RNA sequence: GUCUCCAAGGUGAACAGCCUCUGGUCGAUGGAACAAUGUAGGCAAGGGAAGUCGGCAAAAUGGAUCCGUAACUUCGGGAAA
RNA sequence: GGCUUGUGGCAGCCAAGCGUUCAUAGCGACGUUGCUUUUUGAUCCUUCGAUGUCGGCUCUUCCUAUCAUUGUGAAGCAGAAUUCACCAAGUGUUGGAUUGUUCACCCACCAAUAGGGAACGUGAGCUGGGUUUAGACCGUCGUGAGACAGGUUAGUUUUACCCUACUGAUGACAGUGUCGCAAUAGUAAUUCAACCUAGUACGAGAGGAACCGUUGAUUCGCACAAUUGGUCAUCGCGCUUGGUUGAAAAGCCAGUGGCGCGAAGCUACCGUGCGCUGGAUUAUGACUGAACGCCUCUAAGUCAGAAUCCGGGCUAGAAGCGA
């Protein structure tokens, strides 16, 4: 197909989401977004199927004090689909992957977004119902 | 010393002064450039905002995400009576410019144009082109007007037509005073553009004639006014801390001491809107024209029998009769502004312009609120009035 | 024939280009007419209680 | 800024706040409009101190009834933890 | 601020040497010529009947000694990467922890996170954390009052309605009105990713590009409200506390009593739409061609040539003008 589009950016840097993978964190905190050039005083922000650094603030200890790359999967902000319909979830998750984008755990909780799926192919293979 | 920190400057000063604009109607800066090997034809034309609705349509976009699938876009209704011609104006080439050589008027002017020559139309003896139409009545005078036709086609370089719209055909608006212009006829010799302006003399000329489905036009009108304005909404700049003694909606330095004056190029409080804009490439998605079953809402998919007009009525401009145009996108300025219609001046070959887009639904559910229905029979159905 | 959703809250009749979609954490799917019937359900108001909705008058028998 | 006497009803623990009766009073130069900037008072989607020297300001908490309450302690407290 | 430039910073010249050989791809010891005033000194010319004394925040502009981006020459340039140099200041140069900090040091992103001026830009623009009054504590010094290029805590930031500048607003521009021309001034677009090219060129392997084309995105600019989101004194409807009108019904008071929803208008990268192409040329590479019978991009003549300049487009429209 083609590329994503834009859509709206509901989690800024300090932002805390659930960490919706099997590794045993329970939060992710991020730092920083990828791709973001930024401009004066303007928040890095990410959205649903955005990579970005963050940090594990409640897991095991294995997973804390590091920084380590992460998908976001879902977002509580609403954003336009191409076809009118303004849509959300209900909390903010995210999954740890290495830079390439594979996914540290086996299985994701919940639903994720299908922009998510459609970027990262080992997100989508691990997940359980997209949309 | 060199600020701290870059970022880019608020606002463009391209589009200065920020003054009020010295008109109300769209003024045509830039006529596309006239090929002689074209048959003769019209460049502009004057429209009318009458409102906004969204529609939805199978796109057709290879290597695009949205290939094959369904996107909702916003589009603009401009209403489109057919304008009618009254006169022709020739200009002649000069080391100075272009210059005003004569103007040829029709014989007969309806009471609307007539009524852009007076500021108190009722209260006057309405003498306005009562002598120059007696020319049409003596053999004199009809030679006269056609030396001064001849005249025109021997010195002229370019050829532009005077045509008024018909405002009073729509109703929602309260004017009786025409908005007049001139259109600049491309393509033929200056002898066939003479021959073509004379021959449309009191005869009205369709938008279609202009413009078609598909095509990239611009539209030319002056944006919504707002009146006094402070430098933040104005400009965009950034707002002062929280405990910012004396206000903190400015522009904390406005210029450094030296040089000692300030500069024209940092942001000041001041009118802001009612200014004079000139947007590209608005692509038409349909041309209704009236009583001939394109007028309404109905598309293939979707064979609803329901007009353009919404449930309600279009807010504060009315319903829509006459021709329209339907633009992709949003227009300058407010519901019932005059818009003008330009003729692209580029070449357009891209995909986007090239693109046959094919509408699938047109909503005319109600704006005035939340509507849910479609047709005002539909709501009386739900509601078991009917 | 154009294609129509329906709100989960009100029973309305959804239209192209319109309606919010929310996704509740067990993967169920709520779309919504408007604003007033997604802030109604995020209030946790029943539409069975409500006289306008189409749960409403059918309990009713309306 | 300047001492003191009298002190109704309702709500409510309460000469708290809010409303009312007796008594007093509408005395603060008036009219039109609702620009910017201000002063005073609110709200704001997603994030939640990333702002800032500093959580400054604001928000959050708050009454009553029941359950329950750690370290430490001068054994009295802490505690409305 | 002014003179100067020791000191600081930035360049050049010679060529002993380094660089598997080879002074000059890339460097440059011993010496030696310069430039700059974002270092610090030297001085004391201006200001003591007073020019508000650090830093940060905001905002504009300017410079180049160019970090990134456009176009090029060179290499100890196979590719990739890197390095040296040339036109080049059009565009951009970020989010954070500690510190009052300038400075510094780390985390992170990024094409890059270059260096600087504008009275060490900017306090009747803010702030007041630090320095630098009066209170007070510590250490050292002093017999003492007290001191301290040591540390600590608390400590009032005044005035614009004048002139100019700037931003917009009337008016003037020799009847009135409509439609127009137009000097001149301003100006704007920017960068990145993905797919294909392609696991191809190149390379023993390892590794590993690019043009065209397609789809998106960043920063910025101008508008707009169909949808979503925000906003309530629609005081629009409903609910509800206390009081009050004998009760019911219906209202009122608590400066918006409070709560839920809330149309309209306004409004957000929190929503949507749009953002442009002819000429002349820089560096450089070349054509023909002497000087100098050969050679030579140059001497005469000529070509291609850029995020460059000019025009066009867009904004304004002059003691300028036409029909
Ligand atoms: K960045
Ligand atoms: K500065
Ligand atoms: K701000
Ligand atoms: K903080
Ligand atoms: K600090
Ligand atoms: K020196
Ligand atoms: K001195
Ligand atoms: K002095
Ligand atoms: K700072
Ligand atoms: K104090
Ligand atoms: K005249
Ligand atoms: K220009
Ligand atoms: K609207
Ligand atoms: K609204
Ligand atoms: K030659
Ligand atoms: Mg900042
Ligand atoms: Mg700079
Ligand atoms: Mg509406
Ligand atoms: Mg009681
Ligand atoms: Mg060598
Ligand atoms: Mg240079
Ligand atoms: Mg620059
Ligand atoms: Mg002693
Ligand atoms: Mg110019």
């Amino acid at each position: 197909a083609g590329n994503k589009f834009r859509m709206s950016l509901g989690l800024p840097v300090a932002a805390t989401i659930n960490c919706a993978d099997n590794t045993g964190a329970k939060n992710l905190y991020i730092i920083s977004v990828k791709g973001i050039k930024g401009r004066l005083n303007r928040l890095p922000s990410a959205c649903v199927g955005d990579m970005v650094m963050a940090t594990v603030k409640k897991g095991k200890p294995d997973l804390r004090k590091k920084v380590m790359p992460a998908v976001v999967v879902r977002q509580r902000k609403p954003w336009r689909r191409k076809d009118g319909v303004f849509m959300y979830f209900e909390d903010n998750a995210g999954v740890i992957v290495n830079p390439k984008g594979e996914m540290k755990g086996s299985a994701i909780t919940g639903p994720i977004g299908k922009e998510c799926a459609d970027l990262w192919p080992r997100i989508a293979s691990a997940a359980n119902a997209i949309v | 010393s060199h600020r701290k920190f870059e970022h880019p400057r608020h606002g463009s000063l391209g589009f200065l002064p920020r003054k009020r604009a010295a008109r109300h109607r769209g003024k045509v800066k830039a006529f596309p450039k006239d090929d002689p090997s074209k048959p003769c034809k019209l460049t502009a034309f004057l429209g009318y905002k009458a409102g906004m609705t969204h529609i939805v349509r199978d796109v057709e976009k290879p290597g695009s995400k949205l290939h094959k699938k369904e996107t909702c876009e916003a589009v603009t209704i401009i209403e489109t009576p057919p304008m009618v011609i009254v006169g022709v104006v020739g200009y002649v080439k000069t080391p100075r410019g272009l210059r005003c050589l004569n103007t040829v008027w029709a014989q007969h002017l309806s009471e609307e144009l007539k009524r852009r020559f007076y500021k108190n139309w009722c209260k006057s003896k309405k003498k306005a082109f009562l002598k120059y139409s007696k020319k049409y009545e003596t053999d004199e005078g009809k030679k006269d007007i056609q030396t001064q036709l001849e005249k025109l086609k021997k010195y002229a370089c370019v050829i532009r037509v005077l045509a008024h719209t018909q405002i009073r055909k729509m109703k929602g608006l309260k004017q009786k005073k025409a908005h007049l212009m001139e259109i600049q006829v491309n393509g033929g010799t200056i002898a066939q553009k003479v021959d073509f302006a004379y021959g449309f003399f009191e005869k009205q000329v369709p938008v279609d004639a202009v413009f078609q489905k598909d095509e990239m036009i611009d539209i030319i009108g002056v944006t919504k006014g707002k009146g006094y304005e402070g430098v933040v909404t104005r400009w965009g700049v950034t707002r002062l801390p929280r405990k910012t003694h004396r206000g903190l909606r400015k522009v904390a330095c406005i210029g450094a001491w030296h040089p000692a004056r300030v500069s024209y190029t940092v942001a000041r409080a001041g009118q802001n809107g009612y200014h004079h804009r000139t947007e590209m490439n608005k692509k038409v998605y349909k041309l209704g024209k009236a009583g001939q079953e394109s007028h309404a809402a109905i598309t293939d998919f979707d064979r609803t029998e329901k007009d353009i007009t919404p449930m309600g009525g279009f807010p504060h401009y009315g319903v829509v009769k006459d021709d329209y145009l339907l633009i992709k996108g949003c227009c300058v300025g407010p519901k019932k502004r005059v818009v003008t219609l330009r003729q692209s001046l580029l070449n357009q070959t891209s995909r986007v312009a090239l693109e046959e887009i094919k509408l699938k639904f047109i909503d005319t559910s109600s704006k005035f609120g939340h509507g849910r229905f479609q047709t005002t029979q539909e709501k009386q159905k739900f509601y078991g009035r009917l | 024939v154009l294609k129509t959703e329906l709100c989960r809250f009100s029973g309305g009749k959804i239209y192209p280009g319109r309606g919010i979609r929310f996704i509740r954490s067990d993967s169920q799917v709520f779309l919504f007419l408007n604003s007033k019937c997604k802030r109604y359900f995020h209030n946790r108001l029943k539409p069975s209680k409500l006289t306008w909705t189409a749960m409403y008058r059918k309990q009713h028998k309306k």
